[PDB]
């Protein structure tokens, strides 16, 4: 509207000019009425402006509400995502826990088959190694040559 | 689970403060 108001104001600036030098260089109606025109219409516009500035006023107060329900909405946001995170760390180790737990579920042996597999795997050294091992020594934690070329593998078939 | 819930009650503690 600024642009509308400063035209407003240098046309009738330069053209009551115009009016007020013919009349001195004399010693115009229709210029004349048209300058009574641009008159009162930049009058209408002044009275505009103060409304528009009124209107400016409120929707610096309106913004103003904006920001500090801004600020209460992020307050709210910063808080619970902390919430969120703390939570999130605690039902993950505990679903952690839960899937072994449910791994151990999925199989159950009776004790005296775990004394006695445990018994077979330990009773040679073949899961855990004899107390004194020196490198050299022959025995092995994987079959070995003599057990697979005096097994049945090796023998029966050739 | 108990600290979570009394943070998530102080926060809302907080909003009808702001409101």
């Amino acid at each position: 509207t600024r642009e509308r108001l400063l035209s407003a104001l240098e046309d009738l600036e330069v053209l009551s000019r115009e009016l007020i030098e013919m009349l001195a260089i004399s010693r115009e109606n229709q210029v004349l009425e048209l300058l009574i025109h641009r008159d009162g219409e930049f009058q209408e516009l002044m009275k505009l402006a103060l409304n528009q500035g009124k209107i400016h006023h409120e929707m610096q107060v309106l913004e103003k509400e904006v920001e500090k329900r801004d600020s209460d909405i992020q307050q709210l946001q910063k808080q619970l995502k902390e919430a969120e995170q703390i939570l999130a760390t605690a039902v993950y180790q505990a679903k952690e826990k839960l899937k072994s737990i449910e791994k151990a579920r999925k199989g159950a042996i009776s004790s005296e088959e775990i004394i006695k597999y445990a018994h077979r795997i330990s009773a040679s050294n073949a899961v855990c190694a004899p107390l004194t091992w020196v490198p050299g020594d022959p025995r092995r934690p994987y079959p070995t040559d003599l057990e697979m070329r005096s097994g049945l593998l090796g023998q029966m078939n050739n | 689970l108990e600290r979570v819930i009394e943070m998530i009650q102080n926060c809302l503690a907080s909003l009808p403060d702001d409101l």
